[PDB]
RNA sequence: UUUAUUAAAAACACAGCACUCUGCAAACACGAAAGUGGACGUAUAGGGUGUGAUGCCUGCCCGGUGCUGGAAGGUUAAUU
RNA sequence: GAACUGCAUCUGAUACUGUUGAGCUAGAGUAUGUGAGAGGAAGGUAGAAUUCCAGGUGUAGCGGUGAAAUGCGUAGAGAUCUGGAGGAAUACCGAUGGCGAAGGCAGCCUUCUGGCAUAAUACUGACACUGAGGCUCGAAAGCGUGGGUAGCAAACAGGAUUAGAUACCCUGGUAGUCCACGCCGUAAACGAUGUCUACUAGUCGUUGGGUCCGGACUUAGUGACGCAGCUAACGCAAUAAGUA
């Protein structure tokens, strides 16, 4: 849940952490590990492509089973550890021939319990299923894009699709984003909402909480020059022009979508 | 909820003589059991407030009894809350 | 405590409604359930088009059983896609005769 | 004497053409068993065992 | 935090708020392309824009210019 | 002289109050069997209907009003048929009917759960009533955060009516209404009638029981009348506004 922090300091005013006293104290299983280092947001020319990149604490990568190919072999959820390379929550697994792996964790999912994959698998939180074999009307998360290559929709904290119905060979899905979209029915899903809902809820409260994940301070197009903006210019405070990227682009409303050949899998959106 | 076997239980045990199911004594075991019994009901619905002014009523009437006994046989009091834990 | 269930499958789907019935009839059984009545009603016109179909299969049979059993039997009931509707009742007594409707 | 939701020959001359409970002052049904009555054609008609309405 | 070397501030940033884009070979950015970053992330995420803790709040105008949706009609390139 | 109502200290009395010992069951409770109920909380589901999206038929209107107009419609509306999405409420039953301390509570089903009504036996033996402060609950509206959003609809926009019309009527329409968790603590929150006792003509309904022989009686509610009594009058009148 949350924890408001006392104003014992103006830093900690408003900090509202999300806290989760169930969540593995030690460290992550080693040999499920990988080095991992920051890149500032530049590419291979060291050029930054992205910006406000940069900074951080130093994080390893846990290398998460998005694929879920140890099918009709039980794994019992041996912890549920923290995860700084994502919001959401993540299982260590414990499988009956002792191979363990990382999951990404549903929220209706505790330490002991076992999860199955496969396609004649229990519809309980976890498991990870063919999207010809999940009834209609259930919530699912990690949903596979292409055959075998793994979850690639709804893993954030608090993630859910909902599986709408069937066409054929697709599997009509209801995505947090509102949009409805058609998916190969031989896909795979995992059961349940993932875990961490109250993700959203949180508040950094001061500007080094933002500084300790890697971002770095952004500044508005209208505090700059014309030489570097659209947006700069002028004696005082000014707008004058319609909102735009600092590379010349409508940013109030301006579609942004090249795909011809993905157009043919999506049903509809949602206005509101 | 208690059923019939184990409300003739806490009876057999506070029995102040042959089948009397009414002496304070009884009376006050039998509420606090179904107090604490209803302790759950009211962990998973604690929104239930038209069930809640009965579990205050019992706690009333328990109340009620003991003041009764303190101030009829003090001894019968003090042990009695000993095994209740009140 | 006893239950009254009365099933609702497709028509379709009425071929292996006795593979069906014997698969909770087990499972009651397996977990010291007693089986105080069962009739299968057949084909019947129903009164109104469920899921664009006119004629469903009814069954119906009184068990007794705990409460952790019946959460099984209700799950089969609604993953089962032939199992069209389903209703369950609490009955006070154990009805074994014959109801008027076979 | 007892009234259950199995008795759809017996619930039939207690509605309407168009599907409606007849009220008590027509049949003249006792109050403790038009309830029960009542009760009995409501789950009738969620089995589809008797019409909601006479149109669907 | 800032005008290294006349301006340290009410300027910038900031936690927070909103709009909008983006269904993943994502949008977006570097690049001539290959290859990259975004991100071994996946809409509780990522980008852009504005505003700038908090408290009370945030009225009217879609005529203009944008943006989004629509196609009845008018006009309309190469080509033929 | 009387009085100074008083205060003090002894003595006597024991009907009542106080304090105590023992006992009793008639007030209040307990155990056991049946019964009724929109009592509360959590989940699930069903059928109508509205709205929207997509198609088929089809053509010049639809909608609305006291009339109109705004609005929708030749980019194909309205009507009709077939699908899909979604939210909210639960027609009939339905009832001076029921349950709840009040506020309130209606499709159906499961789970958790409160009180009440009822015959008999057993049991405790005055454990009672009321209650300043206090605490709890507490319609609707409203507020915070997070979801949802079909219909209705404050605000708002337009059309009318009018001298004007920041209205009534019309076409739209956002907060809200819905959900979760918290605030708020107020209503003509009313029976304008505090709670608890006992007693006082009667008549006719009705709900849940019970006991007798279709009736009769007895209970706990809920009504319509109507004596005595009360009331300024209205009126109340065993559910008192009568007698205490």
């Amino acid at each position: 849940p949350i924890v408001k922090a006392k104003p014992t300091s103006p830093g900690r005013r408003f900090v509202e952490k999300v806290v989760h006293p169930h969540l593995y104290k030690g460290r992550p299983f080693a040999a499920l590990l990988e080095s991992k280092s920051k890149t500032g947001g530049r590419n291979n020319n060291g050029r930054i492509t992205t910006r406000h990149i940069g900074g951080g604490h130093k994080q390893h990568y846990r290398i998460i089973d998005f694929k879920r190919t140890k099918d009709n072999i039980p794994a019992t959820v041996e912890r549920i550890e923290y995860d700084p390379n994502r919001t959401a929550h993540i299982a260590l697994l414990k499988y009956a021939d002792g191979e363990r792996r990382y999951i990404i964790a549903a929220k209706k999912q505790a330490v002991g319990d076992t999860v199955m994959s496969g396609e004649a698998s229990p519809i309980r939180p976890g498991n990870c299923l063919p999207l010809k074999n999940i009834p209609l009307g259930t919530v699912i998360h990690n949903i596979e894009l292409k055959i075998g290559k793994g979850a690639q929709m709804a893993r954030a904290a608090g993630a859910s699709v909902q599986l709408l119905g069937r066409d054929g060979i697709y599997a009509i899905l209801r995505l947090r984003s509102g949009e409805t979209r058609r998916v190969h029915v031989n896909c795979r899903a995992v059961i349940g909402e993932v875990s961490n809902t109250e993700n959203n809820l949180k508040s950094l409260g001061k500007a080094g909480a933002s500084r300790w994940r890697g971002i770095r301070p952004s500044v508005r197009g209208v505090a700059m020059n014309p030489v570097d903006h659209p947006h700069g210019g002028g004696e005082g405070r000014n707008k004058g022009r319609h909102p735009t990227s600092p590379w010349g682009q409508k940013s109030k409303g301006l579609k942004t979508r090249h795909n011809k050949r993905t157009d043919s899998m999506i049903i509809r959106r949602a206005k509101k | 909820m208690l059923t019939n076997s184990d409300r003739e239980q806490i009876i057999a045990q506070y029995q102040r003589g042959e089948n009397d199911t009414g002496s304070p004594e009884v009376q006050v075991a039998l509420l606090s059991a179904r107090i604490n019994d209803l302790q759950n009901h009211f962990k998973a619905h604690k929104a239930d407030h038209h069930s809640r002014r009965g579990l205050i009523r019992m706690v009333n009437t328990r109340r009620k009894l003991l003041d009764y006994l303190k101030g009829k046989d003090l001894g019968r009091y003090t042990t009695l809350i000993s095994q209740l834990g009140l | 405590r006893h239950y009254e269930v009365v099933l609702l499958v497709h028509p379709d789907q009425s071929d292996q409604v006795v593979g069906m019935v014997e698969r909770y009839i087990k499972l009651v059984q397996d977990n010291n359930g007693i089986i105080h009545r069962l009739e299968d009603w057949g084909r019947r016109q129903l009164a109104y088009p469920i899921n664009k179909i006119h004629k469903a299969h009814y069954v119906l049979f009184n068990i007794e059983t705990n409460g952790e059993t019946l959460a099984e039997l209700e799950e089969l009931f609604r993953y089962n896609d032939a199992i069209i509707r389903s209703l369950v009742m609490r009955r006070d007594d154990a009805i074994t005769e014959e109801s008027q409707l076979a | 004497t007892h009234i259950d939701y199995k008795d759809v020959e017996l619930l039939k001359q207690y509605i309407s053409e168009n599907g409606k409970i007849v009220p008590s002052r027509i049949t003249g049904t006792s109050t403790k068993y038009q309830r029960q009555l009542a009760t009995a054609i409501k789950q009738a008609r969620y089995l589809s065992l008797l019409p909601y309405t006479d149109n669907h």
